[PDB]
Order: structure tokens, then C-alpha cells, then sequence
């Protein structure tokens, strides 16, 4: 049997416009433990992108942290995108500075 | 003090074609990861994952590594065992899990002990905690059990989770005790976002707590809300410490009405945050 | 520290 992922994606410190700062892709509650995870600036896949070692939870589920720095702007877009097994086509989390 | 737990996650994963399944143990103590060993490398060997560890000599290192290795190989045949049992393709990626291991009380004595494997994410077998008797979960698992039944491995194992597991355990808490009792307090503000009509939405924060068990509440006039109170899970900022928010709809004007607690095991008591308008 | 897991 194969478990859907939930994602967040959300800044390391709050953002302010300007000021580096690292965005977080943080996914959760997967299997299997096979899974793709880019994250974008603007439609464009960014191409630094560190992963960190993956886990499991005491349900057997998988998750992962993927980051990357980034400098928060005020139009700038920022999503993540997570492509699993568990899914028809791939799943988008776009990034709100207020959550 | 508190109760103490000694832990390994391990995960073999088949990708055929590909090449050898890949093989992962992951120690924790605490629910802290302290040791890894990760197939996918040259010269794979266990390694520390918590400086304090780095206290154990090339001696122990050593001999984690080829334990770990030869329980690699193991799974690697549990994988092919398993398409067996369950009549599956040669083709597909499969996976196994186990969980085992020891917690023990303030006195240093064995709580409870355990170990249970899955397949492809779900449950396969299990060491009652009668540590004695197993309950397999479905049809092939039965198979292992009177197998490892007709071996007398619920007492070998019973030595493992009582003695070295609980032993090591002691060792282990010995030379980390003190980074493992660590603690960051959070760090917790309000924000103030609108909404539609006559309605604003009221956000706490709590930022840079270490560890991650936390609570929010948001109270009108002392209360708890409970109902439509909207939250996200505890979250990882990336540098060991932990992020949480909860967040109430309220009504235009009546801000000041609303409180919102922080209840973490680093503060002396818990934080009281309302909304303020610079 | 860690065991030798049987086989299944």
C-alpha cells in the first residue's frame, strides 16, 4: 500500500525583503521512500538544492527536508514540487511568507 | 531524568536493475539520531551522528560496520524470500522495515522492549511484549513466525533487548547526557493578516525551540478555543531547531480580546503573546 | 548497540 506526502515550504527565519535566508521543502508521510523534490524561483527549477538524509517514523511513513538559500523578494515566486509514486502528476506547494 | 530509549531504524530497499538494494541503519538514542550506516558508498561503515560518540574507539566502529554489513546482505535475501511468500514480480522496487529496540526507566531498568518489521509500509511481525510470542499480521508473515518459532529466536532476541541493548544504552546516555538534555526555549510573536469582510486572522508564532514537543493554544477571555483553531504540523527550521504556529479568525476590533499560550518544556513558564499594533 | 536481524 502507497502513502500520499504532505509538504510544507517555509523560510528558516522570517523573511524580510533583501535579506538572505534559506526556504525549506519539507516532506512528510510518504511511501514509497522513492521520491523527486525540486523546488523553483519563478517557474524555474532552482538548481542548488541540498536534501537532507532520509527517515522514517514509528508508522512506517518517510520524510525529508530539501532547502535552499534564497534572498525573499517582494514579487519573487517560490514553490516546491514533489513528483511520487503515490500520485497521478506532481504535487505544488507555493511558498507564503505568512505561514 | 525521565525515561530513555535506545533505538534502530533500518530500511532495505530493492531496485533491481539498478543494482544492490540500498541499506540503511539509523541509531537513535532518545529519539536523537547518534549513528548511521548507509550502503550506498565504497567503503560503507557505521559512523557517529552526535560528536559525542566520536568517544568510542576505532575498535567499536569496527565492529557496528561489519554487523551492519552482514545484516545488509541479510535483508538483501529477506527481499527475495519475500517476493516468494507473497508470489510478486522479480521486477518491482520492494521495501522492508524494522523497528527495534529498548527503553528503559529512571532507575536504569528495562520499561519495555520490542521489535517490529514491515513490508512495502505495512506491519509484517511483531515481538509481543511478552518478549516470548510473536503476532504476525498477515498470511506470509505466519511463515516467519513458525520459522523463527522452530529456531527459538524470541529468546535470543530477549537476551539482546535485556542485556547489551540495555547495557549499551547505559554506556550510550553516559558520554551524551549532557548535549542530549539540551534545550532552546522558543521565541513567540503574533502576527496580524486580513480577510475578507468584517474578519482578520491572528497568527502566534514560536520559533528556535528545541525540541520539537510544543503546544499552542489562542484563549477568548481565558477559554480555549479548540473549535476552527488552524495549525501547522512541527516543522524542522533546518539548523536543529523547531518551528510551530496556530492561528484564529477573529472579528475586526476585538483583537485585544484574544490570548495566545506557549507551552514548552525550556520555559520557566509558559509564554502569554497578545496581538500589538505598532 | 546493534543485532544481527534473522533471517525472514
Amino acid at each position: 500500500i502507497q502513502k500520499t506526502p504532505q509538504i510544507q515550504v517555509y523560510s528558516r527565519h522570517p523573511p524580510e525583503n533583501g535579506k538572505p535566508n534559506i526556504l525549506n521543502c519539507y516532506v512528510t508521510q510518504f511511501h514509497p521512500p522513492h521520491i523527486e523534490i525540486q523546488m523553483l524561483k519563478n517557474g524555474k527549477k532552482i538548481p542548488k538544492v541540498e536534501m537532507s538524509d532520509m527517515s522514517f517514523s514509528k508508522d512506517w511513513s518517510f520524510y525529508i527536508l530539501a532547502h535552499t538559500e534564497f534572498t525573499p523578494t517582494e514579487t519573487d515566486t517560490y514553490a516546491c514540487r514533489v513528483k511520487h509514486d503515490s500520485m497521478a502528476e506532481p504535487k505544488t506547494v507555493y511558498w507564503d511568507r505568512d505561514m | 531524568m525521565g525515561p530513555h530509549s535506545l533505538r534502530y531504524f533500518v530500511t532495505a530497499v530493492s531496485r533491481p536493475g539498478l543494482g544492490e538494494p540500498r541499506y540503511m541503519e539509523v541509531g537513535y538514542v532518545d529519539d536523537t539520531e547518534f549513528v548511521r550506516f548507509d550502503s550506498d558508498a565504497e567503503n560503507p561503515r557505521y559512523e557517529p551522528r552526535a560528536r559525542w560518540m566520536e568517544q568510542e574507539g576505532p575498535e567499536y566502529w569496527e565492529r557496528e560496520t561489519q554487523k551492519a554489513k552482514g545484516n545488509e546482505q541479510s535483508f538483501r535475501v529477506d527481499l527475495r524470500t519475500l517476493l516468494g511468500y507473497y508470489n510478486q514480480s522479480k521486477g518491482g522496487s520492494h521495501t522492508i522495515q524494522v523497528i527495534s529496540g529498548c527503553e528503559v526507566g529512571s532507575d536504569g531498568r528495562l520499561l519495555r522492549g520490542y521489535q517490529q518489521y514491515a513490508y512495502d509500509g505495512c506491519d509484517y511481525i511483531a515481538l509481543n511484549e511478552d518478549l516470548k510470542t510473536w503476532t504476525a499480521a498477515d498470511m506470509a508473515a505466519l511463515i516467519t513466525k513458525h520459522k523463527w518459532e522452530q529456531a527459538g529466536e524470541a529468546e535470543r532476541l530477549r537476551a539482546y533487548l535485556e542485556g547489551t541493548c540495555v547495557e549499551w544504552l547505559r554506556r550510550y546516555l553516559k558520554n551524551g547526557n549532557a548535549t542530549l538534555l539540551r534545550t532552546d526555549s522558543p521565541k513567540a510573536h503574533v502576527t496580524h493578516h486580513s480577510r475578507p469582510e468584517d474578519k482578520v486572522t491572528l497568527r502566534c508564532w514560536a520559533l528556535g525551540f528545541y525540541p520539537a514537543d510544543i503546544t499552542l493554544t489562542w484563549q477568548l477571555n481565558g477559554e480555549e478555543l479548540i473549535q476552527d483553531m488552524e495549525l501547522v504540523e512541527t516543522r524542522p527550521a533546518g539548523d536543529g531547531t523547531f518551528q510551530k504556529w496556530a492561528s484564529v479568525v477573529v472579528p475586526l476590533g476585538k483583537e485585544q480580546y484574544y490570548t495566545c499560550h506557549v507551552y514548552h518544556q525550556g520555559l520557566p513558564e509558559p509564554l502569554t503573546l497578545r496581538w500589538e499594533p505598532p | 548497540y546493534t543485532v544481527k536481524y534473522p533471517n525472514l
